[PDB]
């Protein structure tokens, strides 16, 4: 019947479901919780670039009105 | 870190790509009256890595030849499919490129060499011949493959796959634009070789193959699956635009999931049920009943966005 | 719906790029003001180098005009950390 | 007439296509929005915005951003 | 560099296989509608060229000539394609 | 020689805050401190030279601070709400965040009463007018 059709797809699927969910949570581990900022254009590299030197190195960490 | 999630959407990627193979294998058998693959391991879930062991330990009978193109070439079409998943917006992507889809037009585009290498590379005329099979319809299919993208382009504003994303929060793509989303299936069917258009691997030998035994075949063999998956997810984030939530990024990627494996699970159903297309019947097809819709088409998409004052926001 | 759809995101278009526009003064105070302080830097670091040379005046615009000229980012890291010139030439392209 | 029919019949994609091909050509010269496009895009503001010096003979440039005076885009709103 | 990074994983993976692949186990064809579509092809590249800066080009403040431009483009090019139709072109 | 002005000229206070804190209330800065903000900018433009320029630039990083400070009065914890879901989006969108919009801008239409800007009405050119005297002879052309 069908059914034994479903095992494989089942086993393709976990593994087209694991590179998107993986992908987006080593973004949201390596920067802090944060979603990677994407900087398509300089300014936002900049921005980027300013956190950085704002704090530690990293521009994950974000100061904030306290500083 | 970064490395981990290299293995991921490689790895998860190719241990799906032996599981199409027996989802293929198996939904080709049951349309057909047959159980398919069950008899190794459990439900046939071990036969794709049986095969792939197999295929390996096989004489690389090298059959005389050019020898460095015996063994480029197959690299050439396993990196180039593999590295084109290197971009896809599966929720965030991985690698983000803002020009992205121009990047994965481009490397689809050097897959065909490694048709015309082979082809070249075997010393039978009759290969020389039917890899020009290949890759003539792989330049003609990418000529109205590239300007069903562009029709896609201006409404979407920008080459960057991650726009889309946002472009389809409201409606999928394949209402408007459907018209194309039709002409993207079809010219996704012929750039993978599969079914309806697969004169290549046709009476040549029911070509670039012809040769290819053990390890080369493996290769190809794993990039064309690889790029059947591949085409399709493209055609799911480009017109099937799956829910975006930003708060939960995985129900993007499990509808991303269902809708690439339904696509994908066509494709498998396209080739059982139809017959193949005459060599010149697939170009007539392309240059006389799709090229002419898609430069029409193309310029809809240009005055769409104008007199409905809708120009897409760029970024 | 498409029509709609990027009217809605083109007024959101206008709405973020008006927000740098706000911000970008403080950004122009911010960039000039560290500018100056690293060709000045490199001033300083330029005398204790350029001291010894014989009859070399520290620093001479190879242009006559008494314009300001904006520094190549080679002249502002050229001497400066090698990282830093880097980040600064392909950091952006690699992105992050 | 008569073979525009059976083209419609035969041959039915080359209908479709020249039809669509002049629709484009229609449409943008016809159409409540068309002039938007070119204002739509014109407004968004991607480059900053220079402030002249008020020799104080315009009253036509707003002295202040939220002023009453100056461009509005209240077409763009409610469009 | 991270697309180099993950690149030279691919080569790698490839290489890889085809090694152990090989280490494990231990005149005249020749048609102008070929040669035709090749060339035909590259005209319709480069056209896909000149209507690729088209997602910019909608941004333009003018809009009136970019479509004027596009459209005549677009129109000469099928023209082209027309009259490689009405000539044995095309009908290999 | 170059003239480049000496570090201790140019060490002035900074806002220093992460990007999306600017962000957040950027529609807010543009509004309640741009007549100082224009000038500098407008000295930037027609002097060409930042050296020359670089007093109204301290002006302009103070004018901010206090902005901030204000803030820092007023509707402090609305903005710091509004900031932290506003950082946690990649590209900072504005829309993925409108009810903690909607709290700080109106609380500041209570605390503080400034306004948050209509759509636009920020990209329109201004009209400052500076004692700097109109550059002649910018580009110090010969
Ligand atoms: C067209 O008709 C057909 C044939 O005739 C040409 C076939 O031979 C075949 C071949 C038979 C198959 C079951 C598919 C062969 C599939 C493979 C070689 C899969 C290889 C899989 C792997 C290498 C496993 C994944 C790899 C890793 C995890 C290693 C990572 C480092 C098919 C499918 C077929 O239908
Ligand atoms: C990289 C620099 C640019 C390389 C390509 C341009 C220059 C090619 C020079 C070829 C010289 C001849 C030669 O290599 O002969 C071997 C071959 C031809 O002879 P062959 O190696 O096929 O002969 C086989 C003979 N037996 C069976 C005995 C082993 O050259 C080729 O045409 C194939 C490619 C050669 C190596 C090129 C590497 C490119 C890597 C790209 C990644
Ligand atoms: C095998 C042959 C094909 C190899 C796979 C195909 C690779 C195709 C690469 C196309 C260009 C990719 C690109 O442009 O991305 C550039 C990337 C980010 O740049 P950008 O998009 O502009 O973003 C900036 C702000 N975020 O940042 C970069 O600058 C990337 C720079 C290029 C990276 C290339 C990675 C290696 C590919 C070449 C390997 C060479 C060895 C094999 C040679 C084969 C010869 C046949
Ligand atoms: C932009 C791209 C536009 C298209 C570019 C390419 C167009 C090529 C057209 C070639 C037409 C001549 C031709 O060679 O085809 C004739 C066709 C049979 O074609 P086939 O059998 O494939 O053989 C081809 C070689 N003879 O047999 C035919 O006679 C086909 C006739 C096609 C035209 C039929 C009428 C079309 C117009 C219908 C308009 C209907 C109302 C539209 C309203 C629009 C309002 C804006």
């Amino acid at each position: 019947m069908w059914f034994e059709i479903l095992p494989g797809l089942a086993i393709m699927g976990v593994c087209l479901v694991i590179p998107g969910v993986s992908t987006a949570y080593i973004h949201k581990f390596t920067n802090g919780g944060k979603e990677k900022r994407v900087a398509r254009v300089q300014y936002q590299w900049y921005l980027m670039e300013r956190d950085r030197r704002i704090s530690g190195v990293n521009r994950y960490y974000v100061s904030k009105g306290l500083e | 870190m970064f490395f981990i999630n290299i293995l991921t959407l490689l790895v998860p990627i190719l241990i799906a790509m032996a599981f199409l193979t027996l989802v293929e294998r198996k939904i080709l058998g049951y349309m057909q009256l047959r159980k398919g693959p069950n008899i190794v391991g459990p439900y046939g879930i071990l036969q794709p890595f049986a095969d792939a062991m197999k295929l390996f330990m096989k004489e690389p009978m090298r059959p005389t030849t050019s020898m460095s193109l015996f063994i480029i070439a197959p690299t050439l079409s396993l990196t180039l499919a593999l590295s084109l998943w290197v971009p896809l917006p599966m929720p965030h992507p991985l690698i983000n490129l803002n020009l992205g889809i121009l990047f994965i037009l481009a490397t689809s585009s050097l897959s065909v060499y490694s048709i015309l290498w082979s082809g070249w590379a075997s010393n039978s005329k009759y290969s020389l011949f039917g890899a020009l099979r290949a890759v003539a319809q792989t330049i003609s299919y990418e000529v109205t493959m590239a300007i069903i993208l562009l029709s896609v382009l201006l409404m979407n504003g920008s080459y960057s796959l991650q726009t889309l994303i946002t472009t389809q929060e409201h409606m999928w793509l394949l209402l408007p634009a459907w018209p194309m989303a039709m002409m993207w299936f079809i010219s996704t069917l012929a750039e993978t070789n599969r079914a309806p258009f697969d004169l290549t691997e046709g009476e040549s030998e029911l070509g670039f193959n012809v040769e290819y035994a053990a390890g080369p075949f493996a290769l190809f063999f794993m990039a064309e699956y690889t790029n059947i998956i591949l085409m399709n997810a493209l055609t799911t984030i480009i017109f099937l635009g799956p829910l975006y939530y930003i708060n939960l990024p995985e129900l993007y990627s499990t509808n991303f999931m269902m809708e690439a494996l339904l696509l994908s699970s066509t494709f498998l159903w396209i080739r059982a049920s139809y017959p193949r297309f005459r060599y010149d019947q697939l170009m007539h097809l392309l240059w006389k009943n799709f090229l002419p819709l898609t430069l029409a088409l193309c310029m809809w998409h240009i005055s769409l966005p104008i007199f409905t004052a809708g120009v897409p926001p760029y970024m | 719906r498409m029509m709609r759809w990027n009217q809605e995101r083109r007024r959101l278009l206008i709405e973020d790029l008006e927000a740098r526009i706000a911000l970008m003064p403080l950004f122009q105070a911010e960039k000039d003001r560290r500018t100056l302080q690293i060709l000045r830097e490199n001033l300083e670091e330029e005398a204790i180098i350029m001291k010894d040379v014989p009859n070399w005046k520290v620093g001479e615009s190879v242009f006559h005009t008494t314009r300001w000229v904006p520094p190549l980012i080679g002249e502002m890291y050229g001497l400066r950390t090698k990282e830093e010139m880097s980040n600064a030439n392909f950091g952006f392209t690699w992105y992050t | 007439s008569a073979f525009l029919k059976n083209a419609w019949a035969k041959e039915p994609v080359l209908v479709v296509s020249f039809s669509v091909w002049g629709l484009a050509i229609i449409m943008p010269m016809i159409s409540p929005y068309t002039k938007y496009a070119s204002m739509i895009n014109k407004a968004t503001p991607y480059n900053y915005p220079v402030p002249v010096r008020d020799d104080g003979n315009m009253p036509d440039v707003p002295s202040h951003p939220q002023d009453p005076l100056g461009p509005s885009l209240d077409w763009l709103k409610n469009l | 560099m991270n697309l180099y990074t993950v690149i030279f994983i691919n080569i790698l993976l490839s290489l890889t296989l085809i090694l152990v692949a090989f280490w494990l186990p231990q005149r005249l064809p020749f048609s102008m509608k070929f040669f035709l579509v090749a060339i035909t092809f590259l005209l319709f590249d480069l056209e896909i060229a000149l209507l690729l800066p088209l997602p910019w080009a909608i941004q333009t403040i003018k809009t009136s000539t970019m479509m004027i431009m596009a459209f005549i483009l677009v129109t000469i090019l099928s023209l082209g394609l027309a009259y490689e139709w009405t000539q044995k072109g095309l009908e290999w | 020689i170059v003239e480049l002005p000496t570090l201790e000229e140019l060490k002035v206070e900074e806002v220093k805050v992460s990007s999306a804190v600017l962000k957040a209330a950027a529609h807010h800065y543009g509004a309640q401190c741009d007549k100082t903000n224009k000038e500098f900018m407008l000295c930037r433009w027609e002097e060409k030279d930042p050296r020359r320029c670089l007093k109204e630039g301290k002006l302009v990083n103070g004018c901010a601070l206090n902005f901030f400070r204000q803030i820092k009065s007023h509707c402090a914890e609305p903005f710091t709400e509004y900031w932290t879901c506003l950082d946690y989006s990649n590209m900072q969108l504005f829309r993925h965040c409108r009810q903690q919009q909607a709290k700080f801008d109106q609380c500041v239409l209570d605390k503080l009463g400034w306004v948050r800007p209509d759509l636009g009405q920020l990209s329109k050119v201004t009209k400052v007018k500076t004692d700097r005297p109109l550059p002649e002879n910018p580009y110090h052309s010969r």
